[PDB]
This record gives structure tokens, C-alpha cells and sequence, in this order.
């Protein structure tokens, strides 16, 4: 969120 | 010329996959002539295929010295860089090899990778089509494009686009080289369910190259539960124990484990973040292992197998900070897939997926490498309850009877109405309404002051947007707020007077026939607005384009900002309907969705990702809800807000049954998780190899 943080799943690099 | 000899004897012990070999030789090569800038480069690439990146870094700054013309030893320095989190040192280095060669496509296209990892889109999008202006075949820089483009909503020339990624990954496929579609996107394009189990085997296969250069022998595993006196030693592993969705679900199972049966190992891969989510599972866990703290996955797995693990669990799958190599050195007689990953690992080191009869039909087994394990219900589980207990119970103040205008929610909420004399009690629990008298004209004064806070009859009342200020903790839901919390449609422009669809996901889930979908909804139901979220912003213009041009004036859909934890749970109190997106489902976003008592209107398809929401749905025990084909969808969500009567019945329904169904029951879960895995244990013991657990 704006002012802080919203983790979410994501894609590991590759 | 020797030395070139040396350079090309290393090449070929490299080819033959004698790294270490490869490495003496091409040491070799510099003894022999010490600048000697490929065979610097090569070394530096083979170093960093090992893991070793602060070595190879050294080499990557003897070639860029030698040929200051090297455009490629930057470029590949710079991917060295990011794997070592060097975020700005990466950049700089991308940068350099532009400029030292313009017409470098892959610099530009690692350049937006920075630049979309870093969040920044359309400069993402700027540099990869750049990359792909200078070189138009690009698997890489095409497919990564089209995934900026997802998260956008931007659909220029979609259909096409779609078919290009299809033929894109059927030619790698074909030609072994590793797909430039990432598994854990695959669900968004329409691949075959071949092709989406394929990539993930290639990924799969990633890891088991990477581990077999440890020339680790198999392990040796427990054959009984003798050792553990009796008990079922479960290893769970993730990176995601600490601030994250994975945690927001699963937080209170370990802890919910019984002892007398079960030993609890977590295994975390990240470094402890300091939040109460990791203070939770460490204080609850049997065990807790920080493995962020042994980089060697060799060295990692030993522990997990010295351990005594029976059964080990796969938290991520293809998602970031996993080690599945952990997992491919195969530490345990028996690895699963749980939660985190949704969709198959395609590898063969993975024994079981963790799934239901609705997610993942046994018609479909195909989809998955993995043997089916079903859980009973659905294998969703949330930890709501826990986190949200505030709003197990709802009051509204009637402003003109309204169930989602303005909302009370809190602990002492009860205790708050008693000091209230002429509160009325809606039969559904029940339903308290506060009438519009003083102390509601205080309430809605504080809200459109922007007050964060005011006091009425010595109890604390808090504006719902000023959540952080009054304790960041509650905000994030790792505490239970110990104000009331006063939530209303004037707080995010919503009106007063229409139906309220909302959809709550990040936008990257949407596509061009879902929002056709919901624009048919809206012209249906003249007095209605879909809400979507700023997820993000740069998605906003786009959406709004394609709903104009479908005809729906800028007043139909309202943005709201992607808010802190608690309050995004709250805020769906004042939905009427959650529309689902059919492509990708909300899956921890429909667990909050659900919590708030809102129905949510699904069409599941055939992928994993796509078919959750229809599970949830079904523990739930709304099969009304779930839709066979579009039609039914836009039908459905018509008659949710169109027939008032209804609305309220289904309403009804979702709010008492997310209390009296398993969906939100984490210790029902936890038990039936634990069937399951005795199971798993009870079928190996016996000597077979994995098999379809379907009850
Ligand atoms: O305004 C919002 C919208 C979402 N979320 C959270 O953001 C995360 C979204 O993660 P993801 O995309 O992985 O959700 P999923 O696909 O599982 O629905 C979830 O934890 C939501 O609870 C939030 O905190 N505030």
C-alpha cells in the first residue's frame, strides 16, 4: 500500500 | 596460442559438465597468459552457474578492464550483480553496455528487467520493446514484454499476442531450450495443460542439474517411526514465514499440530523480517530452522535429513526465495506440494500435490507431475479468524435498513451498543442498528473531517482509513485492533445507493472477456459500480479505456488506493457481490473476501489457479454461486443485484457459514491435514511408491 508495503506471491527469478 | 588451447580444453570439460575441470583449465589459461579476456568471461560464467558469484565477479572485472569495448562482459557482470542483490551496481552495469554498444537487445532487455522488478513498468516496457526494435526474435524480452503487459491491462493487439507466446514456447519445447514463459505464469496464456506441466519439468530440471554437481549420494530414510517415538516428524518449508500471504493463511497450523502423533519442523528460507508472523510459527513450531543462514543447499539438505524428516512440504514452488533444490538432493521419503504454488512442480522429486476433489477433479490428473492428495473439503485454508476476530460481528448505523453503508466493527462492540439507548436488533447472528440520531452525526462528522479518532461514552472510535496512525500492528494484522472501527461507502466515494461488485485482486488477473463480462453486469444493473483496486495505479487508465469503449461511463467503476492488511479485509463489508476473475482466481483474496460475509460469483475453468475460488465456494456450501459457462456468470451476478431478497438470503448465508463451515476452521484443517499425511506415511511404510490419495 502507498506509505508502506503489500507482499503478494510472485515468481521466482530466472 | 597456447593459452588459446587452454581457453578451448576448458570449453570443452565445460560442455562435457566437468565444471571442475573446466575451472583448472581455464586457470590454466591465465597462468599462461594472464590477460586473456575470454578466458576471464568464461570462468566468470561458469563461476556464476556454481553459485560462486563473488568470484566470479573478480573475472568480470578483469575482462571489462582488458577490452573496455566489451559490451558483453558488462551485461553479464550486471546479471551476476542482481543475483547478488547489487540492485543499483546491476544497473549501472547495463547501463555501461548500452552505451559502449546501443544495439546490445539483451542489455536493454536486462535493463527492463531491473526496471520491472523494481516495479516500474512502462520504462520496463520502454526498454524491452527497444530490445526487441534491435532484435525482433527474442523469446526472453518478448514474453517478459507481454507480462508487463498483463499487469498493465494493456491488451494492443491481444489474440495475437497470445498466439505469439504459444508458438513461442511450443519452439523451445521442441528445441530444449528452457521456456521464457515463467510456470508460475503459465496459468494466464492459453497454453495446453502440456505445455504448462512442461515448463514447470524444465524449471524442475534446473534444479536437479544444479544439485547433481554436488555429487551428493542418495539418503538413506526412515523406514518407521521408531526414532520418533511414534511420531510423524512433517518438515514445513517456505521463504514466505514472516509478512506474507503464505503466513496470513497458514499461521496457526504448526502450532495446531497434535504432539503425541506429530513433530513440527519449519524450515524457513528467509531471514526473520520481525514481524509477529514469524515470531508465531517460531514460538509454535517443535522446531525452527533458519536456513537463510546456510546458503549451500548440500549443506541444507543434510540438516533437513539429519532431522529424521518423514514427510516434507513445499511451500513456494516456482515463487521467490525457493529452493527446490532442497527438495530435488530428496532429504525425505516424501515431498509434497502445499498452498503456496498453485500449479504442478513437473517434477519428478516431488511425490504428492496437496489439493480437493473441486480444485483438481481426477478427470485432470494429467495437468499435474504429482500424485493427487485430496484434503476433504478444500485444501484453502485462512487464518481470519485468528488475524480478524473483530469482525466475526457487525453493527450499522442507519443514516436515512442498509447492511453495508456504514459499518462498526470491534472487540467491545457489544459493550459500546449496551451504553446506547434505542439500538434495534435485525433478525438474521444478529444485526445491531444504531439510529440516526447524535452520536451517529458525531461518526459521520469525524469521517468527513478526516478525523482519526473520536470518543463516544468513554469508548474509542476510529476512523477505518486512519488505521496506521492509530496502531501500525493492527494495520498489518499482526495484532487484533483494541479500538472501534468505523467503516462506510463515503470513504471510498462508493454510493450510497447502488449495488457495490467488487473485485479486489491485482489487476494482471483481469483480461479483455472478463471485463466484457463485467461491463454486460453493469449495463444490466442500472444502478451499480464495480470496485477495483490502484494494483497498480499505471493499470487504472487502461481499464478504464477498454470499460469506456464497452460503452460504461468513468462513473462505474470506482479505484480505490491497495490498502494496509486489516483495513483491505474490512473494506469488503461494503461490497454487495465480489466478482471473481475467471483466468486467475482470487485465492488468499478470496479467502478476505469471504470473511466479510461477501458472496463472490466464480466460473472455474481448468487450471488450478482458475478453479479455487469454486472450491472455497464449495467448503463454504454456496453452490449457487458457482457459474458453468458465462451466461450463468452474468446471470448470477444480475440476479445478486437485482433481486434485493435474494441478495440478502445469500448475504445471509456467506456470513454465518464462514463461522459453521471448515473454510475458515484451521484446527478441522490441521486435522484433516494430518489424516492425510498418516496416510502418505501408512501407503510408503507398506513399501509402494506414491499413489492417487482420493478417499
Ligand atoms: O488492498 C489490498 C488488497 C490486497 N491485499 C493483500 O494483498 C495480497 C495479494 O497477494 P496475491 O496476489 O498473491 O493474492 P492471491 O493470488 O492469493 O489472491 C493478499 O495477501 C491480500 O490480502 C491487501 O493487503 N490490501
Amino acid at each position: 500500500y502507498p506509505g508502506g508495503s503489500t507482499p503478494v506471491s510472485s515468481a521466482n527469478m530466472m | 596460442t597456447h593459452a588459446d588451447s587452454l581457453n578451448n580444453l576448458a570449453n570443452i570439460k565445460r560442455e562435457q559438465g566437468n565444471i571442475e575441470e573446466a575451472v583448472r583449465l581455464y586457470r590454466k589459461a591465465l597462468e599462461v597468459f594472464p590477460e586473456f579476456a575470454a578466458a576471464h568471461s568464461n570462468l566468470a560464467s561458469v563461476l556464476q552457474q556454481q553459485g560462486k558469484l563473488q568470484e566470479a565477479l573478480m573475472h568480470y572485472k578483469e575482462a571489462i578492464r582488458i577490452s573496455p569495448t566489451f559490451a558483453d562482459a558488462y551485461s553479464n557482470m550486471g546479471n551476476t550483480l542482481k543475483e547478488m542483490q547489487d540492485v543499483q551496481g546491476a544497473l549501472q552495469c547495463y547501463t555501461r553496455a548500452i552505451q559502449i554498444n546501443p544495439a546490445f537487445a539483451d542489455a536493454h532487455s536486462n535493463l527492463a528487467s531491473i526496471h520491472k522488478d523494481s516495479g516500474n513498468i512502462p520504462e520496463a516496457i520502454a526498454s524491452y520493446r527497444t530490445a526487441l526494435k534491435l532484435k525482433p526474435d527474442f523469446p526472453d524480452a518478448y514474453c517478459n514484454l507481454a507480462h508487463c503487459l498483463q499487469i498493465v491491462c494493456d491488451w494492443t493487439d491481444y489474440d495475437e499476442r497470445m498466439k505469439k507466446l504459444v508458438s513461442i514456447v511450443a519452439d523451445q519445447l521442441e528445441k530444449n531450450r528452457l521456456p521464457s514463459v515463467h510456470p508460475h505464469h503459465s496459468m494466464l496464456y492459453p497454453l495446453s495443460h502440456g505445455f504448462r506441466k512442461a515448463i514447470a519439468e524444465r524449471h524442475g530440471n534446473l534444479c536437479l542439474d544444479k544439485i547433481n554437481v554436488l555429487h551428493k549420494p542418495p539418503y538413506e530414510h526412515p523406514k518407521d517411526l521408531k526414532l520418533s517415538d511414534g511420531r510423524l516428524r512433517v518438515g514445513y518449508v517456505s521463504s514466505d514465514f514472516g509478512n506474507h500471504p503464505t503466513s496470513h493463511l497458514m499461521q496457526s497450523i504448526p502450532g495446531m499440530h497434535n504432539p503425541d502423533k506429530f513433530e513440527v519442523f519449519c524450515y524457513a528460507l528467509s531471514p526473520d523480517d520481525g514481524t509477529n508472523f514469524r515470531v508465531k510459527v517460531m514460538a509454535e513450531a517443535n522446531h525452527f530452522i533458519d536456513l537463510s543462514q546456510i546458503p549451500c543447499n548440500g549443506k541444507a539438505a543434510d540438516r533437513i535429513h539429519q532431522d529424521g524428516i518423514h514427510i516434507l512440504v513445499n511451500m513456494n514452488g516456482y515463487t521467490k526465495g525457493a529452493r527446490n533444490e532442497l527438495f530435488a538432493l530428496r532429504p525425505a521419503p516424501i515431498q509434497a506440494m502445499w498452498l503456496g504454488y498453485p500449479g504442478t512442480s513437473g517434477a519428478l522429486f516431488m511425490d504428492y500435490i496437496i489439493t480437493d476433489q473441486e480444485t483438481s477433479p481426477a478427470e485432470v490428473a494429467e495437468q499435474y507431475s504429482e500424485k493427487l492428495a485430496y484434503m476433504p473439503h478444500t485444501f484453502f485454508i485462512g487464518d481470519h479468524a485468528n488475524m480478524f476476530p473483530h469482525l466475526k460481528k457487525k453493527a450499522v448505523i442507519d443514516f436515512k435498513i442498509y447492511d453495508n453503508r456504514i459499518v462498526l466493527n470491534g472487540i467491545d462492540l457489544k459493550a459500546f451498543l449496551d451504553s446506547l439507548p434505542d439500538v434495534k436488533i435485525v433478525k438474521m447472528l444478529n444485526m445491531p442498528v444504531i439510529p440516526m440520531n447524535t452520536i451517529a452525526e458525531a461518526v459521520i462528522e469525524m469521517i468527513n473531517r478526516g478525523q482519526i479518532q473520536i470518543t463516544i461514552n468513554g469508548f474509542s472510535i476510529s476512523n477505518g482509513l486512519a488505521t496506521t496512525q492509530i496502531n501500525n500492528k493492527a494495520a498489518t494484522g499482526e495484532e487484533v485492533p483494541r479500538t472501534i472501527i468505523v467503516t462506510t461507502r463515503s470513504q471510498y466515494g462508493l454510493p450510497e445507493d447502488a449495488i457495490v461488485y467488487c473485485n479486489f485482486n491485482q489487476l494482471y488477473k483481469i483480461d479483455p472477456s472478463t471485463l466484457q463480462m463485467w461491463a454486460n453486469i453493469l449495463k444490466r444493473v442500472p444502478n451499480s459500480v464495480l470496485w477495483l483496486l490502484r494494483f497498480p495505479a499505471v493499470g487504472e487508465p487502461n481499464i478504464q479505456q477498454y470499460a469506456q469503449n464497452m460503452g460504461l461511463p468513468q462513473n462505474r467503476i470506482i479505484f480505490s488506493p491497495v490498502a494496509p492488511k486489516e483495513e483491505h479485509v474490512r473494506r469488503g463489508q461494503l461490497a454487495d457481490v465480489c466478482l471473481d476473475t475467471p483466468l486467475c482466481n482470487g485465492h488468499t483474496t478470496g479467502m478476505d473476501v469471504l470473511w466479510a460475509g461477501t458472496p463472490m460469483v466464480t466460473m472455474p475453468g481448468e487450471t488450478l489457479a482458475s478453479r479455487v475460488a469454486a472450491s472455497q465456494l464449495t467448503c463454504l456450501g454456496c453452490l449457487e454461486l458457482i457459474a458453468k459457462n458465462r451466461q450463468e456468470y452474468e446471470d448470477i451476478a444480475v440476479k445478486l443485484g437485482t433481486d434485493l431478497e435474494y441478495l440478502k438470503k445469500v448475504r445471509g448465508k456467506v456470513w454465518k457459514q464462514r463461522i459453521s463451515s471448515p473454510l475458515f476452521n484451521t484446527k478441522q484443517y490441521t486435522m484433516e491435514l494430518e489424516r492425510l499425511y498418516l496416510q502418505m506415511w501408512e501407503h510408503y511404510a507398506a513399501g509402494n511408491k506414491p499413489d492417487h490419495m482420493i478417499k
